[PDB]
RNA sequence: UUAUUAUAUUUAUUCAUUUAAGUCAACAAUAUCUAUUUACUGUUUUUGACAACAUGAUAAGGAUUAUAAAUGGUAUUGCAAAUUUUAUAAUCAAAACUAAUUUAUUAUAUUAAAUUAGCAUGUUUAGAUAAAACAAUAAAUUUAGAAGGUAUUGUUGCC
């Protein structure tokens, strides 16, 4: 809340400069420490547990920092309106973060970074299809032994690979 | 009509680079490719992926069902793809008011570390 | 071990230990050449497994010239005695001839031929059950992980008739097919098959995880090509655990201690001076050893590779002040 | 070195009262992780405003 | 200015060979309006997208008595080329018209159509001094 | 100040051929 | 050599004069050190030059020794012959560094830049992919593509 | 205390010459999250999708 | 030219509009296209005034 | 002040020299367009000289061996279809991915206007003498 | 300056080759610095983005909370939104959770509860015996 | 046991402070910006040696000292 | 359309000149410059050309010696060691009162390019073939380098008498 | 590799849980935002000159979007454009007037 | 050339931009005791700041006053406060060079959104010529202190 006490205090610019300095301060930084919400409720259910607030943070990614949901309402310039509209968007966010009270499916999915196929397991890619490879390779060399009679260099497309010619 | 033949000059505003090519049919990994083209007889069409969703595009949550592109790992792919360079003047939604780097308009002179409560 | 310690110096010794005792010794002087090489060609004999002829053809040459002594007396157990021999090519009756058979050929006939040889060369190394065999590969970590050779776009297998109606984006946008796991490399399969397949106490693996990766500190624009220390270095950016990404037992090799580092750098400069590759006549401008030892220990952490690069930088050490003071002390005595 | 009487006159001045502090690898020096060092320095810049001062403390 | 080529010579000063910021050069001198780069013939000096709507000057907002000339940002259409009526674009000295219509003009704004720097210069418009400087140049030799 | 003191023999006066252009 | 575009030459002293700026750039003389070192060639002129710069860099801040009137001028003469020596020491090394490198590229098969001579492999000036019709100095119309002096295989 | 605050907003008068001031008030406010208006109910059977979040979707 | 330069073909050329001279191999001139351009959509099809 | 001195009138009847000149120039604009457009298109349909620089690896390797193998077999028909322009081939070649990343880092490529020479450009005098009548921005031939 | 061996060759996007007539030839944006400077900032960012995305040994896989690893069985604040969360102070496990990767062979329980022959996804981990005698122990 | 000092060059463009403690186990290290002095200074001799002078100039041994620079 | 058969004032303007000076102000006619490269003078061209020795060359080179060490192809070395012995002898101490000529003052202004042009031309004439201040050849007693190639240790069996 | 991002609907999993996209959906609903269908996946370029500590001008926020083709005629841009209402330009409209004493009042009223 | 102190010293050079006029005065609408004030009408005699002459006024430019925190000047550079006595010349969208007082990007990768630059390939080559001593690194081929003017703000002086 900033009113002017300078050359901008009295005459005809008293209004529009005052209007500016307030529409330039239309924000109302709504805050609430999430841990405060971990109270009981008048229905008797625990309001917000670890399963719920987890959904809350991911619902407002950059907003909820340092464990305090920070909602800055900058829509309207009537500051009281920003309080009403701000509180409006506020309860809606709790309305959904409370969904994890319902069931397992409403619990958000914790993100787990799993390694690529580890080298130990990537080894088994080598011995994969042991029975078939020995059989198919045993023949392909024969077709190869015949093939190098006709030409100098043979392609994989000669022996096995099927490039879709026509 | 002939747009699908002409890939570039019809770049609508909502369209974005780097353009996502048509997806290789099921070449999601090497086994998917090898079993499809090199070794058809291989039993494992695709190695067992996670039953739960696997968002490789982390942390950029992309719309599902959309043919999506993993950031290019090898440089050769980065330069050769058609990417525009910023020829014309630069514009940004917020600081277009502050016209240039030189002329920084300040509607109100406040300390650059003025933190609105 | 840490990147740039005595990672491969152990290996080169391990072979010198082996080939001195005359045991047959396979040695990949650069596992980079296979997994990170000039080109990668599908093996013609083998379906779904790829070959790298640049290193294979060489590997066949070296395994011949290296163990030509034993491999002559090393008779071939299981391989067809009817491989297509050119006009004037004798039949292989010892493996030594089989490796001669591949690399001694006029390309591009060698490429199709080396794919067969690398398929059967191991067929003898595996079949053996008595002759002790030692397998060494400098850079095993490259064999377990992917290879920068990427599978070709499937349209290369469709023999595209034309472009406009080709429905084909190989010309327009380079898109990345998955990398080829080095375990699909037939020669690496030759090794990897022996690792899993048990009952082979004849073959042994003394291997070294190399770490020469392009150092990335969190932000790295373009390198300065006027002076770029890592252009020939490898580009992985991949964290490697030998535990979960191999079967061999970890032998953690560490930077020198001040004991071994001492006897090394004592050798490194003094013996170098004796061969004339040191200061020589202008020695007295250079500092003594204790300063040269102490200072390098500071800058090098006693890392053997860094020692070399820092030893080469005794040249521009600007703020040495021993000799200029010592000579002034000598002139006082005089 | 701290306990070394570098003094030429006052070799009866004591070592600093902590001459036996324990040196470990975790605490000192501060050799830290690169990408995490980003995550710290960034999150510091954004969380400047998220001060909740209206509390029930003493 | 040293030579007031219009009413705006008396006011503004050359300020030397001043280096304005890019794209903020004050006078909109589109002397590069017609520089034909055939490959980019549809992207050069045109709408960067080919799904924009035509500019305003190609259209009529209200009941006009009549425009003396239609502006140079107007884009030429087939209706322009086929109706054939006198279509005028402002330029020095007085005005330029498209008397000989063609379809090679359809789709390009009038900026790319006219030639701003007419090669034929006026020995009449330039005093003995400024003509002399053209004589040394070889643009107006003697 | 003199650095790299050495005792090799002297040279011959005028050891370089004169320039391409001069007065 | 990744640099192949046309070049501009500067006399030895006009480069030697830059000292620690480019001539005695610390890492540069470390480069030509290793290159000398690895080739089995003794790095005698480099370490001969290295001490020259290292002393000059260390003492570039001080005043010149007080010019007291000496009718003999021996000090001013000694101030010159010791200098022209130092220049002649770097003259040899400056040429020496260019000698081996171009010859070195003869061993790695790296085509040097334009107007560049490798003793045996490119006796006269090599010029490929220039900005002009002809060899800039020999007035020979270039062949397309850029002519090659080494054998194709590795 | 509102009696104190109106001592504060009167500081703007008697400030030293050529010195404007701005106030950053930060007051706790009790807010009712009445579930009657905002019900924490199950998902909609037809889950909305990206098709419901183009431009002007808020409109 | 950025991407699909090779995709262009002589089939895209409106060769009948102009005339070619075999000696120069170039376009000496062009004929009149306003008179003989008979296009069923001067205004597009879905346009109905 | 060099007090701003007037330029005289535009001259009597020069306007007629204007409406004329601008018009029949805009007519010339057509043929130079029609000529250069053809030159651009018919350039795109022709073959180019190979964009790679044979001097540098991996294109020093003999035609029989090396990346010339995959160039000759796996993609041969394709590299002729793309007409050997230096924009598609470096994109096609990057797709095959059987040479790794050595397209950009290792393999050095011909300069731009050296790579727009059409096939059978033997004399190096050629790359600079491309015709001047056409306005293309040096994509033409 | 724009010597084509600069900036990984990507300087070729900004180069007007030859004796240009500064007035008529030569694109404008190639002249002003900040546009040249803003452009290099794009490409230079790519190499970081490339290298950050070449080290993606881990693959992101969501998981219902109940059967996730016991490391992430707590509230996990999003990145850049809190002081880096050391995994477990009491367990002497001080590693950023966003940096802790879990092995695919470790988690074939839920992720591949559809495994049938549970090895069929992947064989189990062969953990090294860190206690019995080996060359490290001089034996 | 930590002593703090301040250093400035180029007027203000460079400012570093050097926390220093006595690493009793003789295996102390000098580190800078979360990396050993090598990685920050790119293993350059003529720079890493300047950081060494203050230790040797005072006749002390840096193996005892643990110095981080901020 | 139908491009008028004779153009009224398109070609009827004034002729335009083509620039005929290969350089600044379009005046510098072709003439042998100072930048000319005398390939004859010594194994390197004089003047030398800008030579960069990047770390890619070294590491590639280090692989190269891995060949001529084991392949025994020591000959390619034997050009070097002789190329170094000749071109690295101790440069003789110049005699008192001798110096390279500097540009004589007052002949031109200080800013006129005639300052550097003379220095370059003087440094052209003193090609390394004319470098007499440095000794070399057969008569110079080489105390540092061994004389014969077999004295280099790769022929250690022959060194053993 | 270019793929089709999978959305396993949370129901048909062994142990159900709200997929992360569902939250990303449920967020955009609350704070009315625009989910772009044609957003590229490869283009995750962060403003390095600002959001990295080692750089000189570390502001922590992404100042400029490194999309070079970004213009004001774009649709998404105009959604986020700042209207000039009550900005620097308003102040300059009323304060930067020829006779700065006239903004205070009409002069006649004063001389009255 | 008189008995705490250094010029010899690289790094550069092709650069241009401006449009199509309009000042002869002031006027609460909500929540404070009521005014239609709702829609507060009264007909016309001058020529400076201009397209023109019209006094002042702050700059560019180095050459001989720091050893324990400083390298840019006043004589004057378009729009400024007493000389008036032809005359609207002002930015608005879409617009045409002749101009002394200017870093333009030179061959691994190159146009994404208010409209933005196609000909000049020719040995980083004529003559002219540009700018440093400052958190960097060049410290000497060398300095107060004697000198004349026909001019008389003084050599672009006069004769």
């Amino acid at each position: 809340e900033q009113y002017d006490n300078l050359q901008y205090k009295r005459y005809d610019w008293q209004g529009w400069y005052q209007r500016m300095v307030d529409v330039h301060n239309r924000n109302v930084s709504i805050k609430c420490r999430l841990d405060d919400l971990k109270r009981l409720d008048a229905y008797g259910n625990p309001f917000v547990e670890m399963q719920t607030e987890r959904r809350l943070r991911i619902l407002a990614d950059h907003r909820v920092g340092m464990g305090v949901l920070k909602l800055d309402s900058d829509k309207y310039e009537d500051q009281h309106d920003n309080i009403t509209y701000g509180s409006t968007k506020l309860s809606e966010l709790l309305a959904d973060a409370r969904k994890a009270q319902l069931g397992k499916e409403y619990w958000p999915s914790v993100e787990v970074k799993v390694r690529r196929p580890s080298g130990q397991s990537k080894a088994y890619y080598s011995v994969l299809d042991d029975a078939r490879i020995e059989s198919k390779s045993k023949e392909l060399y024969a077709k190869y032994r015949e093939a190098k009679k006709r030409s100098l260099f043979v392609t994989p497309m000669d022996l096995w690979l099927d490039v879709k010619g026509m | 009509a002939n747009a699908h033949k002409f890939p570039h000059e019809y770049h609508t505003p909502t369209s974005r680079f780097p353009t996502t090519p048509q997806q290789s049919p099921a070449s999601d990994n090497w086994i998917a490719y090898t079993a499809k083209y090199l070794d058809k007889q291989l039993a494992l069409q695709d190695e067992p992926a996670t039953v739960y969703n696997v968002n490789k595009l982390w942390p950029m949550q992309q719309v599902p069902g959309k043919v999506d592109q993993t950031p290019f790992e090898e440089d050769q792919t980065w330069l050769m793809h058609p990417i525009p360079v910023h020829q014309m003047q630069q514009h940004h939604p917020e600081k277009d008011l502050q016209d240039l780097p030189f002329v920084n308009h300040e509607q109100f002179p406040r300390s650059l570390e003025w933190t609105a409560p | 071990g840490p990147t740039g310690c005595g990672k491969s110096a152990l290996l080169c010794q391990a072979v010198h230990y082996a080939r001195s005792r005359d045991i047959i010794t396979l040695y990949i002087a650069n596992a980079k050449a296979w997994t990170h090489g000039e080109w990668c060609w599908p093996s013609t004999i083998l379906p779904g497994f790829f070959d790298a002829p640049d290193a294979a053809r060489e590997f066949l040459r070296t395994v011949a010239e290296a163990n030509g002594s034993l491999l002559q007396a090393w008779e071939l157990r299981v391989t067809p005695q009817d491989l297509p021999l050119e006009q004037g090519e004798k039949q292989p009756r010892s493996l030594y001839d089989l490796c001669e058979w591949g690399h001694r050929a006029v390309a591009p006939a060698s490429i199709d031929r080396q794919s067969v040889c690398i398929k059967f060369f191991f067929d003898e190394i595996r079949a053996e059950k008595t002759k002790p065999i030692i397998i060494a590969v400098d850079g095993w970590n490259l064999f377990s992980h992917e290879t920068h050779f990427r599978y070709p776009h499937p349209d290369f297998l469709r023999t595209l008739t034309t472009l406009n109606d080709g429905l084909t984006d190989v010309d327009l946008y380079p898109q990345e097919l998955p990398r080829i796991p080095a375990s699909r490399l037939s020669f690496v399969r030759g090794l990897n098959k022996l690792i899993l397949s048990k009952q082979d106490p004849n073959k042994f693996f003394i291997t070294c995880t190399t770490r020469d990766f392009k150092p990335f500190d969190g932000v790295s624009g373009f390198a300065d090509v006027e002076n770029d220390r890592f252009k020939n270095s490898l580009d992985e950016y991949a964290p490697y655990d030998p535990e979960k990404d191999s079967f061999f037992h970890p032998m953690q090799v560490e930077n020198f201690t001040e004991y071994e580092y001492r006897a090394f750098l004592r050798f490194a400069i003094n013996s170098g001076e004796l061969a004339g590759l040191g200061w020589g006549p202008m020695w007295h401008y250079s500092s003594d050893f204790e300063r040269k030892l102490y200072k390098i220990d500071f800058m090098s952490d006693r890392n053997p590779q860094r020692v070399v690069d820092h030893y080469h930088q005794e040249l521009v050490w600007r703020y040495e002040y021993k000799r200029t003071r010592q000579k002034q002390y000598l002139l006082a005595r005089r | 070195p701290l306990e070394v009487q570098r003094d030429v006159g006052r070799l009866e001045e004591p070592l600093p009262c902590a001459g036996k502090i324990p040196a470990e690898r975790s605490t000192f020096p501060f050799r830290w992780n690169t990408e995490d060092w980003y995550e710290y320095e960034v999150a510091k810049a954004r969380n400047k405003r998220f001060v909740f001062e209206n509390t029930n403390d003493n | 200015l040293k030579i007031a080529k219009s009413t705006f010579g008396f006011y503004l000063a050359r300020r030397g060979q001043r280096k304005f910021p890019f794209h903020r050069r004050p006078h909109i001198k589109n002397t590069q309006a017609m520089n034909l780069n055939a490959p980019y013939f549809w992207s050069y000096m045109t709408a960067k997208s080919q799904s924009f709507f035509l500019p305003e000057e190609n259209y009529i907002t209200g009941d006009w008595t009549g425009k003396f000339f239609v502006s140079k940002r107007q884009v030429y259409t087939l209706q322009h080329a086929t109706s054939g009526g006198k279509v005028r674009v402002k330029s020095f000295p007085s005005v330029f018209e498209l008397n000989s219509p063609s379809r090679w003009n359809v789709g390009k704004e009038m900026n790319t159509l006219t030639k701003p720097r007419m090669d034929l210069i006026d020995d009449q418009m330039l005093t003995k001094k400024q003509r002399l400087d053209y004589v040394k140049a070889g643009l107006l030799p003697k | 100040a003199p650095s790299y003191r050495a005792d090799v023999e002297r040279s011959i006066k005028k050891p370089t051929v004169p320039g391409l252009m001069s007065t | 050599n990744t640099y192949l575009t046309r070049s501009v030459a500067t006399p030895p002293i006009s480069v030697i004069r830059t000292g620690p700026k480019w001539w005695a750039e610390p890492e540069r003389m470390v480069k030509h050190k290793v290159m000398y070192f690895t080739m089995g060639i003794d790095q005698l002129p480099l370490r001969r030059t290295a001490v020259i710069q290292k002393d000059l860099k260390r003492f570039h801040m001080c005043k010149p020794p007080p010019r007291v009137g000496d009718a003999t001028g021996y000090k001013r003469s000694r101030g010159a012959q010791l200098t022209t020596w130092y220049r002649r020491i770097q003259y040899q090394e400056y040429h020496l560094q260019h000698l081996f490198v171009r010859h070195m590229w003869g061993l790695l098969r790296m085509y040097p830049g334009n107007t560049t001579k490798i003793q045996g492999k490119a006796d006269d000036g090599y010029v490929g992919y220039d900005s002009v019709h002809f060899h800039r100095y020999n007035r020979s119309p270039l062949p397309f593509p850029a002519r090659e002096i080494y054998e194709r295989r590795k | 205390s509102t009696e104190f605050e109106q001592r504060m907003y009167g500081i703007r008068h008697w400030l030293h010459r050529q010195t404007s001031c701005e106030f950053h008030t930060t007051y706790r406010r009790n807010v009712v999250h009445d579930s009657a208006v905002f019900p924490t109910e199950h998902d909609p059977e037809t889950k909305p999708s990206h098709e419901h979040h183009r431009l002007f979707s808020f409109a | 030219p950025e991407v699909a330069m090779h995709r262009n073909s002589a089939g895209l050329l409106p060769s009948h509009m102009w005339e070619m001279d075999k000696k120069t191999g170039k376009v000496r001139a062009v004929k009149d296209s306003v008179r003989d351009y008979q296009t069923k959509i001067p205004v597009p099809k879905w346009v109905q005034l | 002040w060099a007090k701003p001195k007037k330029r005289p009138k535009v001259g009597p009847g020069f306007h007629e020299k204007a409406q004329k000149w601008r018009d029949e120039y805009l007519l010339d604009r057509h043929r130079v367009l029609a000529d250069s457009l053809r030159a651009y298109v018919d350039f795109s349909s022709t073959k180019r000289v190979e964009p790679w620089d044979t001097r540098f690896a991996p294109f020093d390797r003999v035609e029989k061996d090396g990346v010339y193998i995959l160039t000759r077999y796996l993609m041969d028909d394709k590299l002729q279809l793309c007409n050997y322009h230096h924009r598609p081939v470096k994109r096609m070649l990057c797709n095959v991915g059987l040479m790794g990343p050595q397209v950009t880092t290792t393999a050095r490529w011909k300069p731009y206007r050296f790579a727009t020479n059409p096939a059978n450009t033997t004399r190096a005098e050629r790359t600079f003498t491309k015709d001047k009548t056409v306005f293309t921005g040096y994509h033409h031939d | 300056m724009h010597d084509a061996n600069r900036f990984g060759g990507r300087t070729a996007y900004l180069r007007e080759i030859g004796p240009i007539d500064h007035k008529k030839k030569g694109r404008l944006f190639k002249r002003d610095l900040p546009t040249l400077q803003f452009n290099v900032d794009v490409w230079c960012a790519q190499q970081t983005l490339r290298k950050q995305w070449k080290g993606r040994d881990w693959d992101v896989v969501e998981m219902p909370f109940e059967m996730a690893p016991k490391e992430l069985q707590r509230v996990v604040p999003e990145k850049y939104t809190d002081v880096p969360i050391m995994t477990d102070p009491a367990r002497h496990d001080y590693m950023n959770i966003r940096r802790k990767v879990f092995d695919r062979e470790d988690m074939q329980d839920a992720l591949f509860a559809s495994g049938g022959a549970g090895q069929s996804p992947y064989p189990a981990i062969q953990r090294v015996d860190k206690a019995a005698m080996t060359l490290d122990k001089y034996l | 046991g930590i002593a703090v000092g301040h250093g400035r060059a180029d007027g203000q463009k460079y400012m570093f402070t050097a926390l220093i403690r006595e690493n009793r186990d003789h295996n102390g290290s000098v580190t800078l910006l979360g990396k050993p002095l090598s990685v920050a200074f790119d293993d350059k001799s003529w720079l890493m040696e300047m950081v060494l002078m203050p230790f040797d100039e005072a006749k002390l041994d840096f193996r005892d000292f643990d110095v981080n620079l901020i | 359309t139908a491009t008028p058969e004779k153009f009224s004032i398109l070609g009827t303007t004034h002729p335009k000149p083509k620039r005929n000076g290969m350089g600044r102000n379009n005046k510098m006619r072709s003439k042998p410059s100072d930048n000319v490269a005398w390939y004859d003078k010594g194994p390197v061209e004089w003047l030398p050309r800008p030579v960069r020795l990047t770390y890619d060359q070294l590491d590639q080179l280090r692989d190269w010696m891995m060949r001529e060490t084991i392949a025994g192809r020591t000959e390619e070395f034997n050009k070097i060691r002789h190329l170094h012995r000749e071109w690295s002898q101790h440069p003789l101490m110049p005699v008192l009162g001798d110096v390279e000529p500097k540009f004589p003052l007052n002949l031109y202004k200080q800013n006129h390019r005639a300052k550097r042009r003379f220095l370059v031309r003087w440094h052209k004439a003193n090609s390394p073939t004319y470098w007499m201040w440095m000794p070399r050849g057969p008569a110079v007693a080489t105390p540092l380098h061994r004389s014969s190639p077999s004295q280099f240790p790769e022929h250690w069996k022959s060194l053993a008498r | 590799g270019v793929h089709k991002v999978g959305y396993t609907h949370p129901h048909h999993l062994p142990v159900p849980c709200a997929q992360r996209w569902d939250l990303r959906l449920a967020r955009a609903r609350i704070f009315q935002e625009y989910i772009e269908e044609k957003a590229p996946g490869a283009w995750q370029l962060e403003d390095e000159r600002h959001m990295s500590p080692e750089f000189n001008t570390f502001t922590g926020y992404p100042m400029r979007n490194l999309r070079p083709g970004y213009g004001q005629n774009l649709p998404e841009f105009i959604m986020k454009k700042r209207l000039p209402n009550n900005t620097h330009y308003e102040l300059f409209a009323r304060r930067d007037i020829p006779n700065e004493d006239n903004a205070m009042y009409g002069k006649l009223l004063y001389d009255m």
